[PDB]
């Protein structure tokens, strides 16, 4: 188990560290986070108590670093920096679990919660899609658009997820016109699964690390990915069997845990009325589809 | 956007422009079986793609034998359309291409931006205007090159005559709307008013009759009394 250690808290904040929140008050003497589970990625973010607007925060792996959160007064935010002595990180991080100034992981043994919203999330993809190369971990906020949307400023601080656009030379063949249209299979299997994602674990991956940015942040660019990528898949005739079972899953989960409150935003009605109830693969999501009825169906 | 009742004297400037009605690609007859079942027969139809500045009409004959073996014929039909202008655009030289086509439906819409994908600097807009063009198989000699095609045929036509000598484009087309409207509200009446006189004949290289300017007049109010008229015929008012 694994420890992001924080210098201090000397600003109001709500911490969330990945579906679990907390509240620590001005100075209070909160020294970081214990218990985390290794072999995931984890996500910690900040919504500062005097302003709600931007929500920001760090994609991260232990196994990758000694990481730790400080305060910076100039900028005005937690940031996450890398300890390279490893002694010195040890001696700090015994020395606050000593003292009991850290707050415990409170991950309860029979959930997989976590697991199986990042099944398929790699660090190493995550930093392809946000490029800061210097850093092992991943800074994301509510307010950074992605690449298709600077398309539609600053590229050094987009989100380079793989652009999706149903109506583009990429996505239809010439002479394939209603063909591929009405069917994205093409699209989904020889353009994005074979050349560009490689595999479905991939193409999974960057499909979950939208909808946890979304949700954690508000980060419309990111919802828009999401959606896109299962539109991608419901709207293609033919899916791999593994796929669409794996998706069904993955999508129970999303559904599962996200905010009830959020729904109204988070949610795009075409598209899940579409996917649900209109596409060839309408039939083969059947967890998703019996969760989204029972806990969404105004949304239907 | 959408063309409307406020950006209506956009259509008569000087960047070429089309109308794309589809309203008559698929046409069929519904008849019984000898079982007692119900099945439709398909006839000839047309894609009707005209420039209303010009008159110029580039009415492509869609061939029954295009939807022998084929399924789901109505979304077919908006792809077809899609796919043969397409190829019109591409057929034209470079100055003489569009820089926007206006689809009558707005189904159309996808089927033509796909289909148009190589022309991104070519917009397709829908409209907001309930226009007539359905009508255009109520002009015979139209319908006749229509039923008459054993095979996919392109034929060229000026929709305005020879209009353009003496009227504007606005006008021309205000005329051709009002002809159209009258011709799909009583098809009847709208000819007997355009035959009435035998004396007043269209020209082997024409659609319609060549009046004369007063004459014009005449056949105009003659056709908004019809207009007015079904429109009460149907309301009762
Ligand atoms: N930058 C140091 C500050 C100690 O000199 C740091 C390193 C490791 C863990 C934490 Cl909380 C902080
Ligand atoms: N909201 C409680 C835990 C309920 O799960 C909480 C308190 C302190 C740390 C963390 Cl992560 C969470």
């Amino acid at each position: 188990m694994n420890t992001v250690p924080f210098t201090s808290a000397p600003i109001e904040v709500t911490i969330g560290i990945d579906q679990y929140s907390f509240n620590v008050k001005e100075n209070q003497p909160f020294h970081g986070i214990k218990d985390i589970p290794i072999g995931h990625v984890h996500v910690i973010h900040f919504q500062h108590a005097d302003n709600s607007s931007m929500r920001y925060g760090y994609w991260f792996d232990c196994r990758m670093g000694n990481f730790y959160i400080q305060y910076d007064p100039k900028d005005g935010l937690y940031k996450m920096m890398e300890e390279r002595d490893g002694a010195k990180f040890e001696n700090i991080v015994h020395n606050f679990k000593e003292r009991q100034m850290m707050v415990s992981y409170p991950k309860i043994d029979e959930d997989d919660t976590w697991y199986n919203l990042t099944e398929f999330v790699q660090m190493d993809k995550i930093r392809k899609i946000v490029r800061k190369d210097e850093n092992q971990f991943s800074y994301v906020d509510s307010s950074m658009t992605t690449v298709q949307e600077n398309e539609l400023s600053d590229p050094a601080h987009s989100l380079n997820y793989t652009v999706i656009n149903f109506k583009s030379r990429e996505a239809i063949r010439p002479g394939h016109e209603m063909e591929d249209f009405l069917d994205k299979s093409y699209y989904l299997n020889t353009v994005m699964l074979q050349g560009i994602f490689k595999n479905s674990s991939n193409y999974f991956g960057e499909l979950q690390f939208a909808f946890l940015n979304a949700m954690f942040f508000g980060n419309y660019g990111s919802s828009l990915q999401w959606h896109a990528m299962i539109e991608l898949i419901c709207s293609s005739a033919t899916v791999p069997k593994h796929m669409l079972d794996k998706l069904d899953e993955i999508l129970y989960y999303q559904i599962k845990t996200l905010p009830e409150q959020y729904s109204d935003i988070l949610l795009n009605e075409r598209v899940w009325n579409i996917c649900l109830y209109s596409s060839f693969q309408k039939n083969s999501l059947h967890n998703t589809e019996k969760i989204m009825e029972n806990k969404y169906p105004e949304l239907l | 956007g959408a063309m409307n009742s406020s950006n209506y004297a956009e259509l008569f400037n000087n960047d070429i422009k089309l109308f794309v009605d589809d309203t008559n690609v698929y046409r069929v007859t519904v008849h019984k079986t000898f079982e007692g079942n119900v099945a439709t027969k398909a006839i000839n139809g047309c894609i009707f793609t005209l420039n209303p500045k010009t008159g110029h009409l580039f009415l492509k004959i869609i061939h029954t034998s295009v939807w022998a073996g084929q399924k789901r014929l109505s979304q077919l039909a908006k792809w077809k359309t899609a796919e043969e202008v397409s190829a019109l655009v591409r057929s034209l030289p470079k100055e003489e291409q569009p820089k926007q086509i206006i689809v009558t439906r707005k189904a159309m819409l996808d089927p033509l931006e796909v289909h148009m994908l190589d022309f991104p600097n070519i917009a397709i807009r829908p409209t907001e205007l309930r226009l007539p063009f359905s009508a255009a198989m109520s002009i015979d000699k139209l319908s006749d090159v229509v039923m008459k095609a054993t095979e996919p045929q392109m034929v060229l036509f000026n929709i305005y005559d020879d209009w353009l000598d003496r009227i504007s484009s606005y006008t021309a087309f205000s005329r051709l709307t009002l002809l159209l409207r009258a011709l799909k509200t009583n098809e009847e009446s709208a000819k007997m008013i355009l035959l009435s006189d035998p004396t007043i004949t269209i020209k082997s290289y024409h659609l319609w009759p060549s009046f004369t300017d007063e004459q014009w007049i005449t056949i105009e109010s003659q056709m908004r009394d019809l207009i007015l008229t079904e429109y009460g015929r149907k309301y009762n008012v």
